[PDB]
């Protein structure tokens, strides 16, 4: 059961191959390809939403 | 009394005042001297974590005409050791009545802030205390001896689980055997 | 508070746990010495019927 | 739910009924099946706790040392000869022996690892240029021709399995099938060896698994060197039958179950507790 | 069968010689509905933290015994979070489950009447003299009827043949009751719903009912039998709720 | 608008110059679900009797002030049935609503930072010396940062420019916070959900977070103005539940 | 756009309107979301800049040393014994400790690497022929039987995991799952150890991860040799919760968060600037 | 003839690959993924079944 995913190349043959050998999941490689982010918990932790064009007060 | 069969014998006798303590030990099923050398002790000492609830099944081994009532209590480790029966009735408890059925199972539940507790005890994962108090008394007809015996069995429920294999601190050696 | 007597006790026995002042519902307990058998119970306690005293029952005795 | 997943606690309410889940009888020899939701009020928790580390393959499947085989390059006695031997038995260490006497009958495939560590013997001087020493480990079956000495042509490994190892590399590994003649490895054999109830008592008469002969392939060294060969058994594809009570008292002999008596547990000072 | 098991809160009670369960006047304890209620605040309803089997102190059945009476909820005033929710609240409404238990032998004899008397207003020992509020009901110790008439100056009337209230003591069997007959019975259990003319009331200035136990046939055994048989009461609230949270009382 | 009204339990709070409400890390406080829980007992959940606006003592904003820190829940340990449910229970899980309020005038000036720091482990004043458990958090009185470094033998480090924990004090604005700017703002309110790596924990050996208020721009007014402006904290638990009822602690 | 790709600036024009994107209120505790195209005129650039090197797997996923374990072949004291130990804690170095105290709760799988470098001890002479030394690294869980000395049968690795290594090869590597009992690795534990608010304060009471015992398998050497074992932790599959402010003052103790006070930043001479 | 099975991961790319090289079956890897259990031989070794709610006598 092979897995073929996208390599990390620059933005103006682009694949790689991963076979998990060991039976656990602690024995995997690093998960270097997760770039999801949600910064509204720290930037906008407010109860009433505040539009950036309206006055906040 | 460990070098005889008097180790397993919890003695009960007719009392003069109710509310006295039958026995008592901490709930450390891999480190406490009561529970670490039993069948739940020698298997749990091969590990490092344990989860899930346990049982504590009793058995009145007295005369068939005698009559007693007991209150077996497990208290979580917040406020310390329960001092009397009034302090131990507030926690978990089971009132065991001695009749034709000669056994009663206190099922010590799983109340903890951590998912696992350590076998060799650390103060972060302390687990509690198991007591047992005279609920009423022992009342016997004439021509029956006073000292009786209660046998206490320990088991695990169907939610027990252990983790983190290690080697037991019970069988040591210096040189090879020949 | 009212206080029970000492009391003047006992023949052929001994005192276990003697406090000087006895109050409400506190019991004295008397064990007969080694060489004497019982006549009845051991422990009596203090009662209240009026504003003063008193003890509950008669003191025990032992034969041998 | 998945396999090996422990059961969760269902919800319960304040009952007042003729059903008594707490009262039972131990005289029937039956362990109670009391859920914690039978004697109190519990919520509905979901237990994701797996029983993975408890199975006999996860339990026994860790390599444990069984012997410390000592041999040298210049014979000084018969305990430190030019070769050595080891009658194959897993009852010489104290750690793996207790794990195998937790069940009566076992049936496991083995895989063996040798960690062979030479060390220079003390002398007046030590300066020499030494080629990397080579070790031979021959497995003589029960009944084969044992090598009476070094430089003997019983070491020819004509049919017996033999491994060779030049120092510096990975440790050697070979796997061994279920080598008994019965149908399980009897850890305990309550009986005698002869039919008139005599001979030797116990599991000595059933342990017939051969020998294991170690030697240096290199003929000479300018200043002698004492090697130490440690053998690492590890069971796999293991079945286990009729569980025993685990052994209390520590061992004495490598063939008997002889023991001194001791107390059942550690002693405290009083049966109750006292603190308010 | 003759076995029953009650489980309330985190604590359970098992019996093996149990007669039956007397559920008050035929009413299981319930919560206050939306059309019987009066207080307009939101009530606090602790399910497991309060409704559990608080055990009292065990009293001794002497051969010359007369009887004992408890007064609820003021006899449950220093047990658990019951005695803490009773302080921080003006109102309070609950039902109870009272379990009186006494085992001796098959060689003892005796018979108790175990009754729950709603609003047992007790007469004075010496008249034109208002008696004390602790000679009616101390916090944990029961009380004791006398064998003869009382001559106290500031106590209640403790002649047990008049039951304290002034009625004949044998006429108490309309209040929900059982018996503890040492020939057959072992333990008596009564489930008492909330009995009052108001939906919720104060917990300190009003004892909603009174648990009296009285030995009718006295305890008699051989001299070589066990000369100490105890009587333990194990009472549990049921369906409790409180209203009007203010600072801690009770003055 | 600039007006908001919070109603929890039997008590309400109204503001008229309120900036907003900072709901923690974007999480409203909730109860423990059936798949995050560990304790197999039934929890007691008092709705109105616990979740209400307990007000603390009002501290004085001096002109030479440094800052103050409270430590929850141990700063709420003698208020109502919160401090009684904390004694009779091993575990405890709750969220909070913290309302810090301070009004002076339109002729005063000053600016506070009002922050809720999860697990503010504090360094010792004198090292190789374990400090006291009451020099970190007394039961009702807040604590006070010093203006300079501390030289105490058994206290924490109360230099306010290092915030006690050892970090720069201006970097505290990732923990959910507000500001009380006397030019515009009047009161700061933070709704803090339950933040811990375990579902329920003990309440006495663990302070789940720490409310620090620090005057950044100091209080300066005219000499003929009001020379006493107070700072009151009004904290309310939310969605509280407790587990494992045993006797009263906390030793 | 792809994931982790930063946003680009839209076009803008000269506005004159009642919309104020620049005026806000910090009193609400809300960081502003002002695009640069809100307060000036910007073009339409397209940003291909990825945020790859900022994620917690790319940030923490580099191996950092945590201990320098020293042991020898001839015991001179108890700091340079024939074996050694290391109570497992990541708070003994200054580099990795700061990366882990940037978040309150972490949950990471580990993989451990040992770089074991022997070096000959100074003496009168050094000429000898030495076999390649072998090292054993045993991981004792919290509560197991520790080896009181060398030549002890606690080193039998009957159930504890152990690695062996003959010098000259690649460094050893093993992976470790999430070994806690809670649900996250609490880096900070603001509380005490006992219930009466006493004992030890802080995260010392929560760090119960065991020990790590190092020894030489080779019994002797003609002239002694001091080995140095360096341990290289590297987190992977990492989650991180509740970010802390990064620590200003440098550390003092490996169990406390004790610190000396210092200024918030480096001081200049004047607040303004002067040059025409 | 490849075999692809499930790795051991926690419960809130998850596969592995096993090729048996040697011709025997003693030369296999460990069977670390059998979690079947039947404890009623030791807990309930009785001839007449005993319901946990009914009395055992
Ligand atoms: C090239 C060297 C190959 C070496 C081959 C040796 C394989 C023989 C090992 C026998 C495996 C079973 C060991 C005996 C276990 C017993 O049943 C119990 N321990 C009873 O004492
Ligand atoms: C064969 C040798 C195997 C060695 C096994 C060692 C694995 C144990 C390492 C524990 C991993 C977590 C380390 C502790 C991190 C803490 O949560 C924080 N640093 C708190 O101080
Ligand atoms: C762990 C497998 C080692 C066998 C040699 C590597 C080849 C594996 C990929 C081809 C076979 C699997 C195909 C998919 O699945
Ligand atoms: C023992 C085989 C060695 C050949 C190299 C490894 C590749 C084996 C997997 C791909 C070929 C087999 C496909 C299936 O079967």
């Amino acid at each position: 059961g092979a897995q073929v995913s996208t390599q990390k190349t620059g933005a103006h043959i682009i694949h790689y191959t991963n076979i998990n050998y060991y039976k656990d999941s602690a024995s995997n490689s690093l998960n270097r390809q997760d770039f999801t982010q949600d910064p509204s918990k720290f930037t906008e932790p407010v109860k009433d939403v505040m539009i950036k064009t309206l006055p906040a007060l | 009394h460990v070098n005889s069969m008097e180790a397993y014998r919890i003695p009960v006798r007719p009392q003069t005042s109710s509310g006295e303590q039958v026995f008592g030990f901490q709930l450390q099923p891999g480190h406490d001297s009561v529970l670490k050398h039993t069948l739940l002790g020698e298997i749990l000492n091969y590990y490092a974590n344990w989860s899930g609830s346990m049982k504590l099944t009793f058995m009145y081994c007295g005369a068939a005409m005698a009559t007693g009532k007991f209150l077996i209590a497990y208290s979580p480790p917040g406020a310390g050791v329960p001092g009397s029966r009034r302090d131990a009735m507030l926690g978990t408890h089971v009132i065991w009545d001695v009749g034709l059925q000669s056994s009663c199972v206190l099922c010590v539940p799983w109340i903890s802030q951590t998912n696992y507790r350590y076998v060799t005890s650390d103060a972060y994962t302390d687990a509690g205390y198991i007591t047992c108090w005279y609920q009423t008394s022992i009342v016997t007809p004439p021509d029956i001896p006073t000292t009786s015996t209660i046998l206490c069995f320990v088991s695990a429920c169907n939610d027990f689980s252990v983790r983190l294999l290690r080697d037991t601190p019970f069988i040591t050696q210096q040189a090879l055997f020949q | 508070e009212i206080y029970c007597p000492a009391p003047p006790q006992i023949d052929n026995g001994i005192i276990q746990g003697e406090r000087d002042h006895y109050g409400y519902r506190q019991s004295v307990t008397y064990a007969c010495n080694k060489g004497f058998t019982m006549i009845g119970e051991h422990s009596i306690y203090c009662t209240v019927n009026n504003d003063e005293g008193e003890w509950s029952g008669p003191p025990p005795e032992c034969r041998g | 739910r998945a396999v090996g997943r422990v059961a969760d606690t269902v919800a319960s309410g304040p009952v007042n009924t003729e059903q008594i889940p707490a009262l039972t009888a131990v005289e029937t020899g039956h362990t109670s099946q009391v859920v914690p939701s039978d004697t109190m009020q519990t919520r509905h928790v979901i237990n994701y706790h797996t029983r993975s580390e408890s199975s006999i393959e996860n339990f026994m499947g860790r390599a444990a040392c069984v012997y410390i085989a000592q041999y040298a390059t210049e014979k000084v006695n018969d305990e430190l000869d030019r070769y050595t031997n080891w009658e194959i038995t897993t009852r010489q260490v104290a750690q793996l022996r207790r794990k195998l006497e937790m069940f009566t009958y076992m049936r496991f495939d083995l895989e063996i690892t040798f960690v062979i560590t030479s060390s220079q013997r003390t002398s007046t001087t030590y300066a020499s240029d030494s080629p990397p020493l080579t070790h031979q480990v021959m497995y003589v079956p029960p009944g084969g021709p044992i090598p009476k000495s070094y430089e003997d042509f019983a070491w020819q490994t004509s049919t017996n399995p033999s491994v060779f190892w030049t120092e510096g590399n990975a440790p050697p590994r070979m796997s061994i099938p279920f080598m008994s003649v019965g149908n399980a490895y009897c850890n305990f054999y309550d009986g005698w060896s002869h039919f008139s109830q005599s001979g030797v008592y116990g599991y000595t008469t059933l342990n017939n698994m051969g020998h294991l002969y170690f030697r240096h392939v290199n003929k000479s060294t300018a200043y002698p060197v004492n090697s130490v060969a440690r053998v690492y058994f590890k069971p796999k594809h293991v079945k286990a039958w009729v569980p025993r009570a685990p052994r209390l008292c520590p061992y004495l002999k490598a063939r008997n179950v002889n023991f001194n008596v001791q107390g059942v547990t550690e002693s405290r000072n009083k049966i109750t507790l006292d603190r308010s | 069968d003759r076995v029953r098991s009650i489980t309330l809160g985190n604590s359970t009670i098992t019996t093996q010689e149990c007669a039956n369960v007397v559920v008050g006047y035929g009413v299981w304890p319930t919560y206050l509905s939306d059309h019987e209620a009066t207080a307009v605040d939101q009530p606090t309803q602790p399910d497991v933290a309060t409704c559990r089997f608080y055990t009292l102190e065990s009293v001794k059945w002497e051969s010359s015994s007369a009887g004992w009476w408890w007064k609820f909820p003021e006899a449950l005033s220093d047990m658990g979070l019951f005695g803490q929710n009773m302080q921080y609240h003006y109102l309070g409404r609950t039902g109870y489950t009272i379990h009186v238990q006494c085992n001796a032998s098959k060689f003892h004899q005796g018979c108790l009447l175990v009754v729950c008397v709603p609003e047992a207003e007790m007469g004075a020992a010496t008249t034109d003299h208002a008696f004390n509020h602790t000679k009616l009901s101390n916090i944990g110790q029961a009380m004791e009827f006398s064998a003869k008439k009382s001559t106290d100056q500031t106590g209640p009337q403790t002649a047990v043949h008049n039951a304290g209230m002034g009625v004949a003591v044998g006429n108490l069997t309309i209040f929900p009751h059982q018996w503890i007959n040492l020939r057959t019975n072992n333990s008596a259990t009564i489930v008492m719903p909330y009995i009052n003319s108001v939906p919720m009331d104060n917990m300190y200035r009003h004892y909603n009912f009174t648990l009296m136990v009285i030995p009718f046939a006295k305890l008699e055994h051989s001299p070589q039998a066990s000369t100490y048989v105890p009587i333990t009461v194990t009472v549990a609230p049921m369906c409790a709720e409180y209203n009007g949270l203010r600072l801690a009382g009770h003055q």
